[PDB]
């Protein structure tokens, strides 16, 4: 018979209905189920008004406790899951600024009691992604969280940003998100992507600003140029010869790796100016023949060969 | 070692005999690395002359990363589209190995070409098993088509979640010839709880309705896997409602008082359409529903002597 309370009441002493609430809970630990759902219809009554730090908190400092005194259980960790994920849906913006001091500190309290860290912290991102399927784009829930460094949350990023087609239509606040996950977890097919989207781009934005491919691994920068160069205009453009006459002379992983692209595209100044500005390149290329000596003529520095 | 940089370095002459073309493309496909594979592709682009270069170049006998770098670098340079060479290639290697068509997905989730992902999946649904964190949204819109004669038949190798989109695939497509035939693979899956108890009573509707008006084997074996799980009220109590005529005179009897006796008021009103069989109905059926209340001694279930 208990048709529920108007939702005026419930918004405006908000605050004081809760106390008993948060109570009742704290000693109802014994009762998962009772405990689980009060808490998902409390936060899905949770007033705009009142998304704020303090009440954040609070339904942290509850959760905390009941997953203490209880353990890892398929029962447990399943519904577990769908609360957590409901509290941070709740709160989104409030986890997705840029320095989520929330987010990481719940993360380090949630690693405690799991049969696998790396399945607890990456399945929360997964409901959190299939509440959120219209109002928040999943680049910004993803940029935080690999703030955390979980390694399984880094391999689902990579499954997701290297084959998921992206939409031509694409805020610039979505575009800095997008890049600033593929300079944490920078890979073949994350990269690949991304190439298939600025070929089909309404707006120019020199990427390099943007994508600071001189921080990724050897593999990572010499793999970007192949197939950037030759699906855009089959040469450089400015940014490209800037960053490669300054990333080039300073690894010689990298030169070794580059050389042989940069030799059958033709790119004479490019590969001049790493020998004049590092001479010792010469002695490290294996199987330098005498025509590609004859033709790598050091230019400068003649004051160095003979010496 | 010295040939893989020599080929993968050197310029080539613009006027190549196809003698020597012939014998440049065996070495690649011998020492198959990312400069040897490269610098062939940045010669096809100005060749002045026909010839399907796959008849020396045997990508199929290749291992996987070079046969994934090969697609990649080829589609990238010569015209981002799938000329009908390339097709032919693919639907014999891929259905052959699982490893090869891995980091191939990626390309197709890209670039699309629809008609590609749906041969090989009608070639073998196997390929769906061991797919990094696959999700809903994806596999429902992935409508397998190759007859559901594959996926029912197979339905506990799968995972979780998938078993219900699945079902909701079966209905949705009149598959009716797959829930049965593979039915105690099914049972199982609406026993065991799943990621969302919700769309559980969605396909239990989809069921009961298309149930009534078609009888066939699991109207039994179903009806019976109902009342064994007490929370199906919200069913069981429909299914009594939206009753008709034939449809109780294909009831088994070992069935239809082991519903009514494990019940009270709310599944009692099936009794309106027993009238019909009792009274001036059918001699040898009121029979047999007879015996089992006398051999189970269902009493109370017995105030029906008028």
């Amino acid at each position: 018979d208990i048709s529920s309370l108007p939702p005026q009441i419930i918004k405006r002493e908000y605050d004081k209905i809760m106390k008993v609430v948060f109570q009742a809970v704290e000693v109802a630990i014994s009762n998962v189920n009772l405990a689980h759902d009060l808490i998902l219809t409390s936060l899905k009554h949770l007033p705009e008004d009142r998304k704020d730090q303090t009440h954040l908190e609070s339904f942290s400092s509850l959760i905390l406790k009941v997953t203490q005194n209880n353990k890892d259980t398929p029962i447990f960790r399943d519904f577990f899951g769908a609360v957590t994920s409901s509290f941070v849906y709740t709160f989104l913006d409030l986890f997705l600024r840029k320095n989520d001091s929330s987010l990481v500190n719940f993360n380090i309290q949630i690693s405690k009691v799991g049969i696998s860290q790396g399945n607890m912290t990456l399945d929360l991102l997964k409901d959190v992604i299939r509440k959120a399927r219209n109002e928040t784009s999943e680049f910004l829930i993803i940029e935080k969280f690999l703030e955390l460094d979980d390694k399984k949350t880094e391999v689902y990023a990579q499954n997701w940003v290297g084959s998921t087609l992206l939409p031509p239509n694409i805020s610039f606040r979505e575009f800095q998100s997008l890049a600033n996950i593929v300079n944490k977890v920078p890979n073949e097919n994350s990269i690949e992507n991304f190439l298939d989207l600025c070929l089909k781009l309404s707006f120019p934005v020199n990427l390099f600003t943007l994508l600071h491919v001189s921080m990724w691994s050897n593999n990572n920068f010499i793999y970007f140029i192949q197939s950037y160069v030759s699906k855009n205009e089959n040469k450089l453009n400015v940014d490209l010869i800037t960053l490669l006459k300054t990333s080039l002379p300073g690894n010689p992983e990298l030169f070794s790796g580059l050389l042989p692209f940069l030799r059958r595209n033709k790119f004479m100044d490019i590969l001049e100016y790493c020998i004049h500005s590092n001479p010792n390149l010469l002695n490290s290329i294996p199987d330098l023949n005498s025509d590609l000596l004859l033709k790598l003529l050091p230019r400068s520095r003649a004051s160095y060969f003979a010496a | 070692v010295y040939a893989q940089n020599w080929v993968g370095s050197t310029l080539l002459p613009p006027n190549i005999s196809f003698r020597e073309f012939q014998s440049l493309a065996n070495i690649v496909n011998k020492v198959p690395n990312e400069n040897s594979i490269e610098n062939f592709l940045d010669l096809c682009l100005k060749l002045s002359f026909p010839v399907n270069l796959f008849t020396l170049l045997h990508v199929s006998m290749w291992s996987n990363n070079n046969f994934i770098y090969f697609i990649q670098s080829y589609v990238s340079k010569n015209e981002n589209k799938l000329n009908v060479d390339l097709i032919t290639l693919l639907k014999t290697s891929l259905p052959g190995n699982p490893e090869l068509f891995s980091g191939l997905l990626p390309f197709l989730r890209r670039n699309k070409f629809m008609d590609i992902l749906e041969y090989c999946i009608h070639s073998n649904p196997n390929l769906l098993n061991s797919i990094p964190d696959l999700n809903s949204d994806l596999l429902l819109k992935l409508l397998p088509r190759s007859r559901a004669s594959y996926f029912a038949a197979n339905i506990k190798l799968f995972k979780c979640s998938e078993q219900l989109t699945l079902v909701r695939w079966l209905l949705k497509g009149q598959q009716l010839e797959q829930l049965n035939q593979n039915f105690s693979e099914i049972e199982n899956v609406l026993q065991n709880a799943s990621d969302s108890e919700l769309e559980k009573s969605e396909i239990i509707r989809e069921l009961l309705h298309l149930a009534m008006a078609n009888p066939i084997e699991p109207l039994f074996s179903g009806l019976l896997n109902f009342c064994i799980k007490n929370n199906m009220a919200d069913h069981l109590d429909e299914f009594c409602g939206n009753m008709t005529s034939e449809v109780l005179f294909k009831i088994s009897p070992e069935l239809l008082l082991k519903l009514l006796t494990y019940k009270e008021k709310p599944n009692g009103k099936l009794l309106a359409a027993v009238i019909e069989k009792i009274e001036n109905g059918d001699d040898d059926y009121i029979l047999e529903l007879l015996e089992k209340i006398i051999i189970q001694k269902e009493i109370q279930i017995l105030e029906k002597l008028k």
